[PDB]
């Protein structure tokens, strides 16, 4: 169950969901397949969020200061909805 | 160290409008999904709406939809329910509620005081106090009738009488203004013996009432 | 609207207990199925959410289960503080919904009511209106009928009950019965009785009073 | 400090079978991705094959497709490489690597981690240790060395005065001689003033031969 | 595609290096220093691994991605390779390379010839090896002389990869005769050609002497 979610998690695509988030704030290609990407983790709760977090964990380098910082995670707790997904209940987003 | 703090409520005739506010404190608001739930009197909990933290996110119970407006003002920290074309079936306790986490999905998890919402065309009045007559153990009572708005309070002999006593729930009469009873279990042996007082108190009315129980 | 149900909607039990209350929702839910408590008066605590996981502080005798459709919480040692009701939800969707809930009551031997009626008060019928009260005290289970006779006619829509919860020393309801009508109406009759049915009584008792 | 040592390294048939092993330590070997990388001679790096750190999956490059086989020991910090059906363009050397991102990722980081390198070289001819000759000096600074000629396969390794002797050592790339064996020179430069003094030994070892060789290197007395 | 396959900078010039990008994949670049395993320098295009310095640095624009080394040192004398990953099914493809070559003055050889040792002609083969060494720049030729007649085609050099430290070259030229021919003749001569040198210069020795 969690090592399902292991190897879903190495064989998914989640750039496009990067970018759709970040030409989203700068304000589609990014977003089918972004939702396609996550819908792999539909209803799925606790791989929902470690995809999430992984986004997050991924993009901590590049924001240039705690602003953006929030900017950004609003933005990614959106993106299952905005796909027509459910986003998990609770998800830490603090990395 | 959530704190959610509501105001407003209250009486108001059927087809009025009331506005209920809550202010909040000790989370990110601005993140946060809010919602309304109440609960009217007997009954069970009724989810009525939420609105996302930006305001683009709205839903509505069926019960509800196109009588109420959720808003909320993040500057103020404050989430905000237009009450219109209201009915006697809205009458209950109003609750501001915050989930556990910032999603859509996250579950309602802090509640805030909860507010009355009373929906009547009736006027104050004062109740009509009655006894209710002896006739091992025996029975007596007070009936205290036609009152509004809630409560009323009931003691026998100004405390003194504790065990044995039962003051039912009101209920609502089909005139719009309630009654309940409250009845006492002592000793047969006492009855002649002992003098039993009931104290009916009404606070919106400024009425108080020791009537005198006697078989 | 997705309709949670909740099985069953009351349950009387002992301290040391296993008690499982049920809720089928209209649809599939996944795992977004919430368990709430609420004590009269307060506000309801979250139990479980996500269907599994319990929230901070929820002591580990409170368990829950199920995934799509059927749901499940358990209480593994029922506890005095556990008696309450009890509601599911979900937040797969919106609009969000709570089941009808479940009251938690405590059991106990079962109990005849004591029965009493009460004619109107003479001050009263100066008024313009009569009210008979029908006592039923210190009783369990809560199951009880209460039917009432006017000249040995029976009497419908006239009539109010009211029940108290159940209390702290002996764990019994009291329940009472209110019919109204009119001195005018009143007076034009005789006899007035309430009968009372229930299980703790081998045959249905009659308190009556002649005007 | 994270270490990755090949071994296995040396002459195969082709058509025959060699087995590549890389032993890990400093870090939890169970948690990362690994692969193989190889570099042929006078030529880049290209990417053999990887194995996931989850799952065990296995993925090939396309010319490697269906004659090499990578794998992950459980009870050993342990990753091999089978080379069942090699060819001549085999010949290369092949390094061990470590994921920079541990398994369970979508990101990838690189390879943070890599192996010295192992020599695997694809051909029908037969090892031979090699002949080791002095380069005697002078006869200012004096230049000696050390010819190790005519071995197969490569490499050889060449130190002086077992490790003290560093400075001004200069070890050539080997050469492939017509005959088809290796050889190569390693030099280094010395004070002429104490030619007459001073002890240099070069010491030699190939590893497919079980050849260890040490050789005074002295001016020659005309 | 990785461009420039060579390149040659003075030390504190500025070093550009890249790579065409072929659909989304993850970005990196090694350093592959003289004897030496591979090193990550930038990894997912523009992040820095730990231990590099911030003279190391990458970027991308669209269909290109580039490495950049600003306060250039003799240390970074090196073959840099740019690689890049597809997402799952991972595909690994790395760039041709970049050949590094740090600048220095001119630097003469040192030369030297080293007859073969009597233990070599007790095997029947007569190796003679001539040295140059330390020298800048690569360019440098080596014409061997016997009894002062110009061989051709017996002899094979090697040369070493850019020090490190001087940035200097070394090389070796073997002249590989049988024992019988090597016994025949009696004089020996490498003459090496090079910038540094005014003229040519010869060593050479007589065979028994
Ligand atoms: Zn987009
Ligand atoms: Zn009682
Ligand atoms: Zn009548
Ligand atoms: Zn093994
Ligand atoms: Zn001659």
């Amino acid at each position: 169950a969690a090592r399902r979610c292991q190897s879903q998690l190495e064989r998914a695509n989640l750039r496009p969901c990067e970018q759709h988030l970040m030409q989203k704030i700068q304000r589609s290609q990014h977003q089918e397949r972004c939702c396609n990407e996550l819908n792999e983790f539909e209803n799925n709760q606790r791989c929902m969020c470690e995809a999430l977090q992984q986004i997050m964990e991924n993009q901590s380098d590049r924001l240039q200061g705690r602003q953006q910082e929030q900017q950004f995670k609003r933005e990614l707790r959106n993106l299952p909805q905005q796909c027509g997904l459910r986003a998990p209940q609770r998800c830490d987003l603090d990395v | 160290q959530v704190q959610l703090v509501q105001s407003g409520g209250g009486l108001v005739k059927p087809g009025g409008s009331l506005r209920l506010s809550c202010t909040a404190s000790g989370f990110s608001f601005s993140d946060s999904y809010m919602s309304w739930i109440r609960q009217a009197p007997g009954k069970g909990l009724e989810w009525l709406t939420y609105i996302s933290g930006s305001g683009e996110i709205i839903s509505y119970a069926d019960s509800v939809k196109g009588r109420f407006t959720i808003s909320r003002d993040n500057a103020k920290k404050s989430v905000y329910l237009q009450m219109d074309s209201l009915r006697a079936e809205d009458t209950a306790v109003y609750y501001c509620a915050r989930p556990s986490d910032y999603f859509e999905t996250s579950e309602e998890l802090d509640w805030g005081q909860g507010t009355l919402v009373t929906v009547s065309s009736a006027s104050t009045k004062g109740p009509s106090v009655f006894p209710l007559a002896p006739s091992g153990t025996a029975a007596l009572g007070c009936l205290v009738k036609d009152y509004f708005p809630e409560p009323v309070t009931v003691s026998w002999n100004s405390g003194a009488l504790t065990s044995g006593v039962h003051t039912f729930p009101a209920v609502l009469q089909s005139s719009g203004l309630y009654s309940l009873s409250s009845v006492v279990t002592v000793p047969s042996s006492s009855l002649g013996t002992q003098t039993y007082i009931c104290n009916v108190n009404h606070k919106p009315s400024n009425t108080k009432v020791d009537k005198r129980v006697e078989p | 609207e997705i309709v949670m149900t909740q099985s069953p909607s009351s349950l009387s039990a002992s301290v040391g207990d296993r008690v499982t209350i049920t809720c089928r929702a209209s649809q599939s839910i996944s795992t977004y199925l919430n368990w709430y408590q609420q004590k009269p008066g307060k506000a309801p605590n979250l139990l479980i959410y996500a269907a599994s996981s319990l929230h901070s502080g929820v002591p580990s005798r409170f368990r829950g289960s199920g995934s799509g459709t059927d749901f499940t919480l358990t209480i593994t040692s029922l506890q005095p503080d556990d008696f309450a009701t009890y509601y599911c939800h979900q937040s797969y969707s919106a609009p969000r919904t709570f089941g009808q809930g479940t009251k938690l009551e405590i059991k106990r031997t079962v109990a005849a009511p004591s029965v009493f009626i009460f004619p109107p008060s003479d001050e009263q019928l100066k008024s313009g209106t009569a009210s008979v009260v029908c006592l039923l005290n210190n009783f369990y289970p809560r199951e009880a009928k209460v039917q009432w006779k006017v000249d040995n006619a029976l009497q419908s829509g006239n009539s109010q009950e009211s029940v108290t919860e159940q209390d702290s020393k002996d764990s019994t309801y009291s329940l009472s019965s209110t019919l109204t009508l009119s001195k005018a109406d009143y007076e034009k009759h005789k006899v007035y009785a309430c009968e009372v049915t229930h299980q703790g009584l081998s045959s249905p008792v009659t308190k009556s009073f002649n005007r």
